């Protein structure tokens, strides 16, 4: 959780950063700086995170969660059944 | 006795690989094939049990072409076959059963991997008849043994999709379990509540 | 996706693997992706990270004067630790000595 | 004050005893659990300070072996010459599949427990519980097995040491949330090696990407643990079955015939209303899966709720990521 | 004559304390804290008002169910009796919504019903699980007379569960623990016949026991028998009002059955064409959009020549169960099928298995409190 | 004992004891004797064989569809010549039609609507109506597609997930009932715990 | 309630005074007529919506033409609704309820 919420943090000092790239060229001219240096970074982290976009992907990447969450669930009806064996010796 | 447990014993035990309730049809062969697993050096079979233990880790990986080779070479025809009146008979029965029969360890051993196979190809890889290899196919169907449909116009078998993933068959190994935990717990707490039965039962039925 | 493509327990072959999303893909990318895009280029960062580096010589700094008190106090508490810990482990073990002949003494 | 039962505080175990512990990680001892050596402290203020390890190696060859104590000795005066005391204060064994307190694991922590009772035992889990969540687990024996002292036998003391009913979900104690006040070097480091040489750091943070792609992690996970726990849920049924059966269904065959015999003979004996109930090895509470197997089934919970929960954070990255 | 010696001393006993629960609860605050100190259980204090829900109305429904003229029953007790005790001020407690479900339960078996409304207002009060269930009981009711099927039979549903967390445990729905098992059970059987290619929700609400008996009672109802139309109808009356005892059965009074008529020949005509509906429905809708094949393969299975097949099938698209258009120049019929919804038991279980997980890890720790 | 007689004395009998199966009104009955019937064929299928018992194994031991078309022809013609069996003619025809369809929709997901007017001798257009009379008496969920001339069959995949809901659903009820009885025993056992002493006190008004 | 509109007004007899003393009568099953069309039709024929309301005239029918602002169509049905604006289907598409079963799984 440590590790998620600087996640998102990473992304939030990202925006802070291709804020100052972009602001370079809005003032009065700069951005070389992210005209092919981190415009090929970036176009290398949307290839990757997430992958490319039809509904397909969106379709299979809401069916993997549902088997994950499925998964999830699993061991949660398997937490329960280690409790029940458990009490019933325990009686 | 060893070539009959083997075409039955084979296609149960690839089918039910995952269950956790293996139900051995024969002892004696599941002792025969754990003697010749504990050999740490497997040579060639001179033995007719070493043969038929060679054809059965044949007939488990579906290859029918070493399994008649195993079953069919000169030193078993002098030993075995040329014994009976009528060796061609059962040469040629026996080749089909072992036709019949590992394609359907194919068909267990596999279906995982494939997602649609045409019955031509069966056909030619197994050298069947194809309304043999229909009518096999249609009773595995029909016996919930093999989770496919049939599709009649181009003559495919397409699998479906709902094969159980390790962690799938962990589970339901460990919902079976579980259920046998509750119906010997059940068993226990009437056992319990019996009584101590002693005292409760000699005043309601005259 | 499952390891049913990818052989699952060995290659043969040069690795040459297309993308494919697993479970904490999307996430612990989009941690350290977009973390590397900061680092590497970044005029906001080495600025932070020279004051995280004056916060850094700080602790150093109030560290040389607890050290010169730890140099004096930890000293006396690890010649003292050699006799009083080892003091008390002995009464745990003779004490097994004390459970035993006053005991006798009973009976 | 947090502080533990009856002779001892909580534990804190400094940061140079966890580099010492992942130097030998999770090798010399991969799938045979060995214990990778004794935790050396001392008594701090409301915990005790673990601050140097050294490890105990053995005859890891594929099996281990116990070796003479020549190392032991020898290494504790190594510590004590340039540094303290031989002030072993618990052990760590990493080591073998996400953190588990097997029964071998509780009675050596006996054995050592009671020997001396400032102790925790640890169970050091790396990245292969998928890293994952309480990477230290610290676990200190009930002092009321230290009263109740030798030993729980089949019949006698496991049924009365049951019924006395001693902790099998007994407690674990918190490890760190404060300055270990060896911080200070380290802290020092930091500034070097980010930034202006972050090589060393980068290459540790980007661990994470391939801890997500590749090869089946929770799948393993789950798959190990659709083995392990269904192992141990079909051997306490089984238990639990012929045990029950001692308990009850032969005492119901048993008094019915005692029934037959109409309870009583005045001339001579009853030597069969006698030898009616002659003990089976169970008469109630097989105590080792009560206690110790119990303690397992807390681990298996804990491998379950820990393999859920890095799951249950990319189901929420997963949509909401591609959601933009 | 014990009979009626038994159901006199109800009736006065509850006349006396009627007169107690208005003078308590709305002003003498003093009797009220007294009242609160002594025992301990206020249990005893909260029970007697809805053990008098069930044990007066049978006492007045037998009264009732004698006297068919000349009506002293059902004036008496519907201006003093009831409204006494609910319209004014509450006692401080779960008997403010004890009094108010009483009450319900009370116009339950009267047929004016329109105050539900206003009962749920003067529901301030926290839903308890015990409240709650018994508000259900009646609201899913209210709803199945409201011709919302789709509504009533979710709301059957959560209370056959058994696991809305009940654990009684001190007789709060004593002798009448399987009424509750065969009501829900009875009124959702109902309401499965008009409407259902929608639930897939009828997993959750009945086990299999009942599943498989009650699922074959729905198609041999609607498509091949009459025979369903009795045997339902004759378990769904003492389930649909609730009259809690019928009298003695002879024919020497006659005094009992008179009421019967207008009370069973009122639910005749709710089941009458509402079943009747069912069966349109039944056919299943092969192909969603009908050709010329289609149109005529359903209008050979509606009714046969000649006279008048359109106006019949133009008749049953209208009701509430076929969403469709005509087309001229085509001569096409195009209509809507819609289906539910797969899975939606396993996140409602999520919650409920873990609560046998809780419950384990609890009660295990009050026998392991108890012999340590 | 009349069984055992036919599959001793008298299996020509087979014939009569299958065309009174077939031609039997109760479509619920029929399908739950016939299975009955498929056994006793099978094991009398050595020593009697006619047009009637042979279509009944090609259908139903053999799946022979092709096989089972042909007998059909082949039991008319047996049909108009027993004495027997005569006046039973219409009724076994249609109700053999009706048992070949119902068990090639169970195995083929994919039906021509060609195929089936050819081996029915009626028009494509009564043939689909026909279709949809047996879908709507089987229950079964299929689709008619009239403009490719395919009937589609709906997989009846029962989801894994319904198979262990149907294997459980006497668990969860045996540990709702065990928890209840556990719960009740508790409860008996806590109520015992009461000191008799608090009855004492309401003697003194 | 079983909406046999066309045998509705053939029912009718008119030698019944009170059916006429009862003021808004008439139009009112014609406006529950009307009401219904709307739900279960996406269009309706000129003659069927006419006969529906007691055989109507081409005069008379303008009103119930206004009323829920329905319009003639090329050969030569009335409009009453879109085709997607009838059937209203929410039917297949939950198992989007991630938020919840998270926020009680948090723990």
């Amino acid at each position: 959780s440590d590790l998620q919420q600087v996640g998102g943090a990473s992304a939030r000092i990202q925006d802070a950063l291709s804020t100052v790239l972009q602001y370079a060229e809005d003032v009065l001219s700069g951005k070389v700086s992210a005209d092919n240096t981190v415009g090929r970074f970036l176009m290398s982290l949307v290839n990757q995170v997430p992958k490319i976009v039809p509904d397909d992907f969106e379709t299979m990447l809401n069916s993997n969660i549902n088997d994950l969450l499925m998964v999830t669930y699993l061991a949660n009806l398997t937490q329960s059944q280690i409790a029940l064996n458990e009490k019933l010796v325990n009686l | 006795y060893l070539v009959s447990a083997m075409l039955l014993e084979i296609p149960y035990m690839a089918a039910h690989e995952s269950d956790a309730r293996r139900r051995m049809i024969s002892k004696q062969f599941h002792h025969q094939l754990r003697v010749g697993e504990r050999q740490p050096l497997l040579g060639p079979p001179e033995s007719m049990r070493e043969h038929v233990v060679a054809a059965s880790k044949a007939m488990k990986m579906g290859d029918w072409k070493t399994c008649h080779s195993f079953i069919i070479n000169e030193k078993m025809n002098g030993k075995v076959w040329d014994l009976f009146p009528e060796a061609d008979k059962v040469r040629t029965m026996l080749v089909r059963k072992i036709q019949e029969e590992s394609l359907r360890t194919y068909l267990f051993t596999y279906s995982s991997v494939y997602d649609s196979i045409s019955m031509e190809t069966l056909s030619d890889m197994f050298e069947l008849d194809l309304p043999t290899v229909h009518s096999i196919i249609s009773k595995m169907i029909i016996n919930e043994e093999l989770m496919a449909s049939l599709d009649q116009p181009t003559q495919t078998v397409v699998m479906h999709r709902t094969e159980p993933t390790a962690q799938q068959n962990l589970a339901l190994q460990l919902a079976e379990k579980l259920g046998s935990l509750v119906e010997n717990n059940e068993r226990v707490f009437d056992h319990k509540q019996g009584t101590y039965g002693g005292y409760f039962r000699d005043q309601k039925d005259g | 996706y499952a390891t049913r493509e990818d052989a699952p327990i060995g290659p043969h072959l040069q690795s040459m693997p297309s993308e494919q999303i697993r479970n904490q893909l999307t996430a612990m990318s989009s941690v350290l992706a977009k973390a590397l895009e900061v680092i590497k280029p970044a005029h906001i960062l080495q600025e932070k990270e020279e004051q995280h580096q004056l916060a850094v010589t700080a602790y150093l700094k109030n560290s040389r004067k607890e050290h010169q008190r730890i140099l004096a106090r930890r000293q006396t508490i690890e010649e003292r630790k050699e006799r009083l810990e080892s003091l008390n482990i002995q009464r745990e073990k003779e004490e097994l000595e004390q459970r035993e002949a006053e005991l006798q003494k009973v009976r | 004050g947090g502080s533990g039962d009856s002779a001892v505080k909580q534990v804190q175990i400094d940061g140079l005893v966890v580099l010492k512990i992942i130097k030998h990680y999770q090798e010399e001892g991969q799938g045979t659990e060995v214990v990778q050596g004794v935790l050396l402290g001392l008594v701090v203020e409301d915990r005790l300070e673990i601050t140097n390890c050294f490890p105990f190696p053995q005859h890891t060859e594929d099996d281990a072996d116990f070796d003479e104590v020549q190392y032991q000795m020898e290494m504790m005066r190594s510590l004590r010459h340039v540094n303290i005391d031989h002030l072993h204060v618990g052990w760590y064994q990493s080591t073998y599949y996400g953190s588990f307190v097997t029964r071998a694991l509780l009675d050596s922590q006996f054995s050592y427990q009671h020997a001396i009772e400032e102790s925790v035992v640890l169970i050091y889990d790396p990245i292969k519980t998928a890293q994952g969540s309480l990477s230290l687990k610290a676990y200190r024996l009930t002092p009321k097995l230290m009263e109740v002292c030798k030993e729980k036998d089949f019949s006698p003391e496991a049924l009365k040491k049951a019924n006395i009913t001693f902790e099998h979900m007994f407690e674990e104690v918190p490890i760190v949330i404060k300055n270990s006040h060896l911080i200070n070097v380290l802290m020092w480091e930091l500034e070097k090696k980010s930034a202006v040489a972050d090589k060393h750091e980068l290459l540790s943070l980007a661990s994470s990407n391939h801890l997500g792609k590749n090869l089946q992690l929770l799948m393993d996970r789950v798959d190990e643990m659709s083995q392990d726990i269904v192992k141990y849920n079909t051997y306490m049924r089984n238990t639990s079955k012929q045990q029950q059966q001692k308990h009850q269904y032969q005492q119901r065959r048993q008094q019915e015939n005692m029934q037959r015999q109409s309870r009583g003979e005045p001339p001579l004996p009853e030597e069969d209303l006698s030898k009616l109930f002659k003990p089976p090895q169970p008469p109630a509470r097989m105590d080792s899966l009560l206690i110790a197997g119990q303690i397992n089934t807390y681990c298996q919970n804990i491998k379950e709720f820990t393999a859920q929960n890095l799951g249950k954070l990319f189901m929420a990255q997963a949509l909401q990521e591609y959601n933009n | 004559q014990w009979l009626w010696d038994i159901i006199d001393e109800f009736i006065y006993q509850f006349q006396s304390f009627s007169q107690y629960r208005c003078k308590t609860a709305k002003k003498s605050e003093e009797e009220i804290d007294f009242l609160r100190s002594n025992p301990k259980i206020w249990n005893v204090h909260s029970v007697l008002n809805v053990l008098h829900s069930l044990v007066d109305k049978s006492n007045i429904n037998r009264q009732l169910e004698v006297y068919t003229s000349g009506g002293d029953p059902e004036s008496v007790a519907g201006e003093y009796g009831r409204h006494s005790l609910y319209k004014m001020l509450g006692y401080f407690s779960l008997v403010g919504l004890l009094r108010l479900h009483s009450l319900l339960g009370d116009y339950y078996q009267a047929i004016k019903v329109l105050e539900n409304i206003e009962l749920n207002k003067k529901s301030m009060y926290s839903r308890v699980p015990e409240c709650q269930v018994t508000t259900y009981y009646y609201v899913g009711f209210a709803y199945l007379m409201m011709r919302r099927y789709q509504d009533a039979i979710r709301v059957f549903a959560n209370i056959l569960l058994y696991i809305q967390r009940t654990k009684s445990m001190f007789q709060r729905t004593t002798y009448k623990y399987e009424m509750i098992n065969k009501q829900n059970e009875q009124m959702h059987a109902l309401l499965a016949i008009a409407l259902t290619m929608y639930p897939m929700r009828i997993d959750e609400s009945i086990h299999l026991q009942l599943r498989e008996k009650y699922g074959d009672k729905m198609l041999r109802m609607q498509k091949g028998d009459p025979q369903v139309y009795e045997e339902l109808f004759s378990y769904s009356c003492p389930k649909f009002l609730s009259p809690v005892v019928p009298n003695y059965d002879s024919v020497h009074p006659n005094y009992h059955k008179e009421p019967f008529l207008q009370q069973l020949k009122v639910f005749s005509d709710e089941v009458q064409q509402q079943a009747q509906l069912s069966t349109i429905r039944s056919f299943l809708k092969l192909y969603t959009t009908m050709p010329v094949a289609k149109l005529a393969g359903f209008l050979d299975l509606t009714e046969q020549e000649f006279r008048i097949q359109l106006l019949v099938f133009k008749h049953k698209m209208k009701n509430l169960v076929w969403t469709s258009g005509i087309s001229a120049l085509d001569g096409e019929f195009q209509s809507a099928s819609e289906v539910d919804f797969y899975i939606d038991k396993d996140m409602i279980h999520i919650a409920d298995t873990k609560v046998a997980r809780r419950y384990g890890d609890f009660f295990i720790r009050q026998i392991h409190k108890f012999e340590e | 004992q009349y069984l055992n007689a036919i599959q001793t004395m008298c299996p020509h009998i087979l014939r009569y004891l299958t065309t009174a199966v077939i031609t039997n009104k109760d479509v619920r009955k029929r399908r739950q004797v016939l299975k009955d019937l498929v056994k006793v064929i099978q094991q009398e299928s050595y020593t009697y064989k006619d047009p009637i018992t042979e279509f009944v194994e090609c259908l139903y031991v053999n799946f022979d569809f092709d096989g089972a078309q042909k007998k059909l022809r082949e039991c008319e013609s047996v049909l108009v010549n027993d004495f027997f069996l005569v006046a039973c003619l219409e009724d076994f025809i249609e109700n053999a039609r009706l048992f070949i369809f119902e068990t090639f929709c169970r195995i083929h997901q994919c039906i021509s609507i060609n195929m089936l007017a050819d081996k029915l001798n009626m028009t494509p257009e009564e043939a689909e109506r026909w279709i949809v009379n047996l879908i709507r008496n089987a229950r079964l969920d299929a689709k008619i597609d009239s403009k490719l001339g395919h009937v589609v069959m709906g997989n009846n995949a029962v989801s894994p997930y319904q198979q262990v809901i149907e294997k459980t659903k006497s668990l969860s009820f045996r540990s709702q009932m065990l928890a209840m009885n556990i719960e009740k025993k508790l409860n008996q056992n806590s109520r015992s715990e009461a000191p008799n002493w608090a009855t004492q006190d309401s003697g003194f008004y | 309630e079983t909406c046999h509109f066309q045998a509705f007004w053939q029912a009718l007899d008119e030698n019944m005074d009170l059916l006429e003393g009862i003021t808004g009568f008439e139009d009112s099953v014609r406006k529950f007529i009307c009401h219904v069309v709307g739900i279960t039709y996406q269009h309706i024929d000129r003659w069927l919506l006419a006969e529906m309301l007691g055989d109507l005239t081409d005069s008379q029918l303008k009103m119930w033409m206004s009323k829920y602002g329905w319009s003639a169509d090329e050969s030569g049905q009335i409009f009453i609704c879109s085709q997607e604006e009838s059937i209203k289907p929410k039917n297949i598409v939950e198992k989007i309820d991630f938020d919840s079963v998270s926020s009680i799984m948090a723990s």
